[PDB]
RNA sequence: CGGUGAAAUGCGCAGAUACCGGGAGGAACGCCGAUGGCGAAGGCAGCCACCUGGUCCACCCGUGACGCUGAGGCGCGAAAGCGUGGGGAGCAAACCGGAUUAGAUACCCGGGUAGUCCACGCCCUAAACGAUGCGCGCUAGGUCUCUGGGUCUCCUGGGGGCCGAAGCUAACGCGUUAAGCGCGCCGCCUGGGGAGUACGGCCGCAAGGCUGAAACUCAAAGGAAUUGACGGGGGCCCGCACAAGCGGUGGA
């Protein structure tokens, strides 16, 4: 349990494909959308997250992939 | 000739060999060094001491273009990547950051039999 | 699709009395829709192989209920087809 | 530079590789992604909108046995493969060249045509597998999971897994996702090799497919489980076994 996203946040749209802010959080380095394991999403829920972070991603909002910098 | 204050190391090692080039803030190469070119024929040049040769000579080349400091990226999985590193690092280059971006298809083509 | 408002206009149709939301006649009719409409994709869509599937289905459970109400009472079946002309 | 155990073929001073920017092209969609979902099967994953099938739950409103199965028929049917046309990045049968090896004529490396991709028409086979036909009723529970409903501690449906009562099984195993207890209906089996061969018939442009023998010959062919042995299988342990040494044999 090293920090679950569904607790640092408040309640939010998942549909929301615009909330960048949001969004953000449940990507790592890399644009890579993170595992259920770190989201603490259910199971449908990360389904749905699934699909508007890809939506977001095509509208430009959202990063495909970063570069991972040593820090 | 040209005088080159900061500059970006590139790094790409294979499991086969490791080159290292050097080129300017806008990208361009200025020098670069590879594990044949210090002087390797085979299985030889993919090593973490041919790496920690390429890298010093790049740097080596480098800091008679009047090189000073360096971002650095690295692309590749394998061998003495890391040696390459901790080369440039303790070479005389002052390392500004340090970066992987090795390209990862996003399923793209079919790769060779032995994959 | 056939939206509800279409739908229901079919039922009010063919409905043996008023009210009733599926007799014979009205399952039928129901059906004898969502055919014409599917068999209208499947000329356009000819590769929708999967839809097809359903089609059959749709139909041959047509006939089941067509040949239960020949059995049953024949002149509703006349007046059933011809308010609706199949058998061809 | 690439490339392998090592290496060459190859590419490179017509400037390659590595690096930055521009452009074209094809093909497949990383992360989510699961031991998950959907489908009758074959099979189906970037995103969007359109057209469309199956399906589950609640309400218990309508019909009033309308049901189940299904010879033949009809449709679907991975991959490879056939015909015409388009397309071709990467890959890659055959084929070309490098190595390896006693010899490679394969496994390894560098190339490369069909093909892989789209449309249309064919082909119709598979370890097409749960190697388990469909439908229905009946017979402890536990646990994990996808997905509905509720007076949502828990209760109640539909899927997907693991473990298990009774029972079943040659055993392995199955066990409310039955391989248990029963009814309905279909398909199929009747010793091994010969053989999915022959003949005949049907389909196919072809490649070939479906249907399918006998003579002969053997006395077994088989399934699961047991002990052992062996493995260029795994795990732990030991011996002057290797290693670390000292001194020799092999020569005279
Ligand atoms: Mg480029
Ligand atoms: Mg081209
Ligand atoms: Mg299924
Ligand atoms: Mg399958
Ligand atoms: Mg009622
Ligand atoms: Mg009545
Ligand atoms: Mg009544
Ligand atoms: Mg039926
Ligand atoms: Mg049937
Ligand atoms: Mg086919
Ligand atoms: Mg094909
Ligand atoms: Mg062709
Ligand atoms: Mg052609
Ligand atoms: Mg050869
Ligand atoms: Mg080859
Ligand atoms: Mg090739
Ligand atoms: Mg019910
Ligand atoms: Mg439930
Ligand atoms: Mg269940
Ligand atoms: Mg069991
Ligand atoms: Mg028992
Ligand atoms: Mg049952
Ligand atoms: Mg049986
Ligand atoms: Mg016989
Ligand atoms: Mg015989
Ligand atoms: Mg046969
Ligand atoms: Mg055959
Ligand atoms: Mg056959
Ligand atoms: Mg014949
Ligand atoms: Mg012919
Ligand atoms: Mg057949
Ligand atoms: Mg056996
Ligand atoms: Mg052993
Ligand atoms: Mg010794
Ligand atoms: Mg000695
Ligand atoms: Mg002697």
């Amino acid at each position: 349990r090293k920090a679950k996203v569904k607790a640092t946040l408040g309640e939010f749209d998942l549909r929301d494909y615009r909330n960048v802010e949001v969004l953000k959080r449940f990507l790592s380095e890399t644009g890579k959308i993170l595992p259920r394991r770190r989201t603490g999403l259910s199971a449908k829920e990360q389904r749905i997250l699934a699909k508007t972070i890809k939506r977001a991603r095509i509208l430009g909002l959202l990063p495909f992939t970063e570069k991972l910098v040593r820090k | 000739k040209r005088q080159v204050a900061s500059g970006r190391a590139y790094i790409h090692a294979s499991y086969n060999n490791t080159i290292v080039t050097i080129t300017d803030p806008d990208g361009n190469p200025i020098t670069w060094s590879s594990g044949g070119v210090i002087g390797y024929k085979g299985s030889r040049k993919g090593t973490p001491y041919a790496a920690q040769l390429a890298a010093l000579d790049a740097a080596k080349k480098a800091m008679a273009y009047g090189m000073q400091s360096v971002d650095v990226i690295v692309r590749g999985t394998g061998a003495g990547r890391e040696q390459a590193i901790r080369a440039l690092q303790a070479s005389g280059l002052q390392v500004k950051s340090i970066v992987d971006d090795t390209p990862v298809p996003h399923n793209g083509c079919r790769p060779k039999k032995k994959f | 699709p056939i939206t509800k408002e279409e739908k229901q206009k079919v039922i009010q149709e063919f409905a043996r009395f008023p009210g009733d939301t599926g007799s014979t006649e009205v399952q039928v009719a129901l059906l004898t829709l969502r055919i014409n409409r599917l068999s209208e994709h499947l000329k356009v869509h000819k590769k929708d192989h999967h839809s097809h599937r359903g089609l059959l289905m749709m139909v041959g459970q047509r006939r089941r209920l067509l040949r239960y109400l020949q059995r049953e009472d024949p002149e509703r079946y006349r007046a059933l087809i011809e308010k609706l002309g199949i058998r061809g």
